[PDB]
């Protein structure tokens, strides 16, 4: 569960 | 009412003699966390996430045990509204410009590797495989979802491109070998600065953590930190081989649309525009 | 002297860091070296480096028990646990400082101090009712008897006549003991050894080191530490919350608790700090 892209 | 005034009784309890407004709160996506000077007290907004948070403090003692080479939000106290308090880890992230220093990041991506070695033979342990989650496809539950909730506000050659992505995805074996944060970026590990080169202090934001593929860390790393970054661990730990390549570049392929997908659900207008770049 | 021996290894392990601007803790086994963030177990001996495989598993063991506080985390991979020596042990540091005693005046402050001790050492006493945690963890038999032992034979040649009487009757009652293995013990849980957050408001236990002696032992060896640290009252106030005011745990307390000078005294002779020896010889020589 990548966040803002990571 | 404010939400430091609004749980002062618990704060009093948990922070004797703090003065409640000269905290912070970091408003999370399942969690209001109160922000002390050495600790957090994660407060759950849901009745879901209510339910979840002794489950969460199991998880947190486990990996307060294992051996990472760094520190983790050790569990201090946990009761009831449910609350979980967190040791606060010290440090600052690293900004990408440090790397520019080849000794640094010589140094850094050695620190990486202990990290992620300690998570890969941390998921070997079945004392670990109990406790944390081990969820089977969840990439094509992904896969579904996006096609569900963001298919429609792409466009044509948007939708043939995810299909694309999405596809690469069934090509992933679903390993379920190490320990995997989940969100490993740049923001979630600490250091240890202005005291010769930086040391790795600790890992944060462990709620999206499982028994997965390590790909999917490795991705995230390099999602923050840059090819040639990434590069540099693989080759140190000894991860460079084609198969892992082309698992990490399946995932990466994914991080838009995963924060276009999480942007869409929580509402979050600019989150999802930047997501969807390149679909729309 | 030891810095300047271990430059090299300091060099690779704290990379940038100028080993003068480093502290050295001397132990019985290892020299410890203490950074900003962290800490280096240097062994003395061989011997020493034998022990560190079985320190770096005692204290991962430490570093997941729900004491209510921090202790050292250990940094290495946990293979080394598989070794047969190791050359340094890298520990995480704990932040904060010791409470001095003086601030215990102030009741409200010796309420919460009284109440973080409790947690801390109900949740020593029941790990040490846990049966992984015994068998990670050395218990030794009839430690009282021989401790009394160690001192007349290490101790008594550096006292006077006088101090020598005086330390007998100490160790007079540690025969009749009872030799209780039921807690895990810090063994030598001193104010230095407790440190404490007092930023933000009253003091918040941060978390407890120097972990060289633990085992699974009485708990009424760290009761003891923390009577002779900040006396009666105060450790009233810690029996009365934590439910071990009877009569047998207080009368192990005071006979233990008379001893807990010659302790100091016998480790700070072995692990060579002529400082703590002096303060622990106090009025026995």
């Amino acid at each position: 569960k990548a966040s803002s892209x990571a | 009412m404010g939400i430091l005034q609004a749980n002062r009784v618990l704060l009093s309890r948990l922070l004797p003699g703090v003065e409640p407004e000269g905290l912070t709160v970091r408003h999370g996506q399942f969690h209001q966390v109160v922000i002390a000077s050495d600790r957090v007290v994660c407060l759950p907004r849901t009745a879901a996430a209510a339910a979840r948070l002794p489950r969460r403090a199991a998880v947190m003692r486990v990996l307060a045990g294992l051996d990472l080479g760094c520190r983790t939000p050790r569990p201090l106290c946990e009761g009831s509204l449910p609350f979980l308090v967190l040791s606060r880890v010290p440090g600052a992230p690293l900004e990408a410009d440090a790397l520019e220093d080849s000794k640094v990041a010589e140094v850094v991506a050695a620190q990486y590797v202990t990290l992620l070695s300690g998570l890969a033979s941390a998921g070997a342990d079945e004392k670990v495989r109990a406790a944390l989650p081990a969820p089977q496809g969840r990439w094509r539950q992904f896969a579904a979802d996006v096609r569900a909730e963001l298919f429609p506000l792409m466009s044509d050659g948007g939708c043939r491109q995810a299909e694309r992505e999405l596809a690469a995805l069934d090509s992933l074996p679903d390993i379920t070998e190490a320990v995997v944060h989940g969100n490993l970026g740049a923001e979630n590990v600490l250091w240890v600065r202005d005291d010769g080169l930086p040391r790795l202090s600790g890992v944060i934001d462990w709620d999206e953590v499982s028994i997965g593929d390590p790909a999917e860390d490795l991705a995230a790393i390099g999602a923050g930190y840059g090819k040639d970054f990434l590069d540099q661990v693989l080759t140190l730990g000894g991860w460079s081989d084609r198969r892992m390549a082309t698992r990490i570049a399946t995932i990466r392929a994914t991080f838009a649309l995963q924060q276009a997908l999480s942007a869409c659900r929580d509402g979050d207008e600019e989150e999802l525009a930047d997501g969807l770049t390149g679909y729309r």
